[PDB]
């Protein structure tokens, strides 16, 4: 959330190649050199929000304390990849 | 001077035992199980101070549990929750009867209980000798001590050299299983080794009741006779303190879940009206005194000040300002 | 008399609206009609009058009782 | 067992006394007169702790006429003081409505006017 809002919110990240790059391989080498932990996260939230929806959905309402960080980084790769000044493609 | 009661909950019978929940449940209030002639009821308490919202006391009953005999203890489960994903209301009650009854609901129509037998005499206290709720300690008249599994099955059998009248888990240490003969020897009992770890000696008899201190593992309080007494380990087994509590017999400790200083205890049953002399460490006379009518059972709050005693059809509540 | 007829079923409601000195009132109205008036329907009014009593009597009580 | 009772009087323990009052009822199982004293012991205690329709249910119990009706005063004269007078309406009579009438009438007639609500 941090870097979706404060720093990409800034509109003079338009600007500068080299902080895009940096920044695209940080979030490839997230997934690249530490892959074990981001599935065992992945799996943890797909199934405490599944478990606690189906629960509630009978007649009761969400706890406050749910943390969707997937649909934040959901959110966070559409952010970094929506915009194209340096026609990178790096989306690729 | 006596103390009104803050709140006075009506029942519909005489109060054998009231026991409040020390364990979380994930819900606003906090459990309340008081045992009656024939029943056990399950309630919750939401008070004033724990929310503006509440207005005085919001007592309300959630589930009633057809005992059949008088229950003269009971043993809240660590598994008790009201999370409405997964609900479980797990409690042990021992009875007139010689008999513990685990009752296992969930809320919602389910409810199970099961009889557990083989004392020879009646059961004074019972207590879940395990954190994850597994094992139930229960002491009685037989002099004897047996940890009893969920499953109704005797893990180990301490032989008491008196009546055993009240049994309490330590409330950090593992493993550590305090059991109060009626002659006054406090003992300790490994869970792991069945060893008995110490002994520690009242000056006075008969040892009607003891307590752990939640905030401070080291300080165990006790009533002998009419005096309270406190123990502050490792030190020594003879009383720290020793003052006069009640004039014709003082029946039930309880330690104060919130405060390490401030411990209640409750007048016997008899000529008098059961008196009850909430007590500060640093104040040689109770903060606070008030009267029941016929009153037997004692727990504390587990956050607020507050402590209640089943009066005659009635729940009386006094909250110690601190 | 419709002013009446309307009280009549506010002394009727359980929770009692009326207290006894207003109900008292309107008797001595009543009572002061019927002067007037003598200077079916009747049936129903005196049925009106004899529930009215009623409630202002059960609520007098309760006064009492308060 | 009367022993006991006494003891648990001053003892202050009113249930208690009261299920003791009950096992001596039934050793006095020819003995009218204890009959009628221990259950008069029952209602005496019933109607202190706000227990009414106990009360009335050992007060129709009383094998002693006498000893039931002064029951049956006091009775009227606590549910009197306490406004419960609903319960008392409820309360049917043993042929003494009138004799309630006469209580109430004469009680009136001898205290002040600016006082009492027995009148009301």
């Amino acid at each position: 959330l941090f870097l979706t809002e404060a720093v990409v919110g800034s509109e003079s990240f338009c600007t500068d190649e080299f902080f895009i790059r940096r920044i695209h391989k940080l979030v490839t080498d997230f997934p690249t050199l530490m892959p074990m932990k981001v599935k065992q996260l992945r799996n943890r939230a797909e199934e405490d929000a599944r478990l606690i929806q189906m629960s509630m959905q009978m007649g009761n309402e969400p706890p406050a304390s749910l943390r969707r960080d997937l649909e934040h980084l959901l959110l966070l790769i559409g952010e970094l990849y929506r915009k194209d000044p340096f026609h990178l493609e790096l989306a690729l | 001077s006596a103390s009104n009661a803050t709140y006075t909950v009506d029942c519909e019978d005489y109060v054998h035992v009231v026991e409040f929940n020390p364990f979380d449940s994930g819900e606003a209030g906090s459990l309340l199980a008081y045992g009656g002639i024939s029943y056990v009821v399950i309630a919750s308490c939401r008070f004033q101070e724990e929310d503006s919202t509440v207005e005085g006391i919001e007592f309300k009953t959630l589930k009633t549990f057809h005992h059949g005999e008088r229950v003269v203890a009971i043993a809240w489960s660590p598994e008790t929750r009201c999370d409405a994903l997964l609900p479980l209301l797990r409690f042990a009650t021992a009875a007139g009867d010689k008999k513990i009854r685990i009752f296992t609901s969930d809320f919602q129509d389910k409810n199970e209980y099961k009889v557990i037998e083989g004392h020879s005499g009646y059961i004074n206290d019972l207590v879940f000798c395990s954190p994850e709720g597994t094992d139930i300690a229960s002491v009685g008249d037989d002099h004897t001590c047996r940890i009893w599994d969920l499953d109704g099955k005797q893990i180990a059998m301490f032989i008491l050299r008196s009546p055993g009248m009240s049994v309490a888990w330590h409330p950090e240490g593992a493993f550590k299983l305090m059991v109060a003969e009626k002659t006054g020897t406090i003992r300790f009992y490994d869970l792991t080794t069945h060893q008995a770890i110490l002994s520690l000696e009242s000056v006075q008899v008969p040892l009607m009741s003891a307590d752990w201190c939640v905030r401070n593992t080291l300080r165990i309080g006790a009533v002998a006779g009419n005096d309270w007494i406190i123990w502050e380990m490792p030190r020594s087994s003879y009383p720290q303190d020793n003052k006069p509590a009640h004039a014709d017999r003082a029946r039930m400790f309880r330690w104060s879940k919130c405060n390490e200083n401030v411990f209640a205890t409750t007048g016997y049953p008899g000529k008098m009206k059961s008196q009850i002399a909430i007590h500060h460490l640093a104040h040689p006379q109770p903060i606070l005194i008030g009267t029941a009518p016929v009153g037997s059972g004692l727990s504390w709050h587990r956050r607020l000040p507050l402590c209640v005693v089943g009066g005659y059809r009635k729940l009386f509540f006094w909250l110690t300002e601190m | 008399l419709t002013l009446l007829l309307d009280a009549l079923p506010l002394l009727e409601q359980k929770q009692v609206i009326f207290s006894a000195e207003q109900t008292y009132e309107l008797m001595r109205c009543l009572e002061d009609r019927m002067a007037a008036k003598l200077e079916q329907d009747s049936s129903i009014d005196n049925t009106k009058v004899e529930m009215l009593r009623l409630a202002l009597a059960r609520n007098l009580a309760r006064a009492i009782v308060t | 067992y009367n022993r006991v009772l006494r003891l648990l009087e001053d003892v202050g323990l009113p249930e208690l006394v009261i299920q003791l009052a009950t096992i001596a009822i039934g050793e006095a199982s020819d003995d009218w007169r204890s009959q009628a004293a221990l259950r008069t012991r029952i209602f005496k205690h019933h109607l202190d702790m706000g227990h009414n329709n106990q009360a009335y249910d050992a007060l129709t119990q009383i094998p002693d006429p006498s000893r039931q009706l002064d029951c049956l005063r006091q009775l009227v004269v606590v549910l009197c003081e306490r406004s419960q007078l609903q319960d008392l309406v409820e309360f049917p009579y043993v042929n003494l409505h009138n004799e309630v009438v006469g209580i109430i009438e004469s009680r009136a007639r001898a205290v002040d006017l600016m006082t009492h609500n027995y009148y009301e």
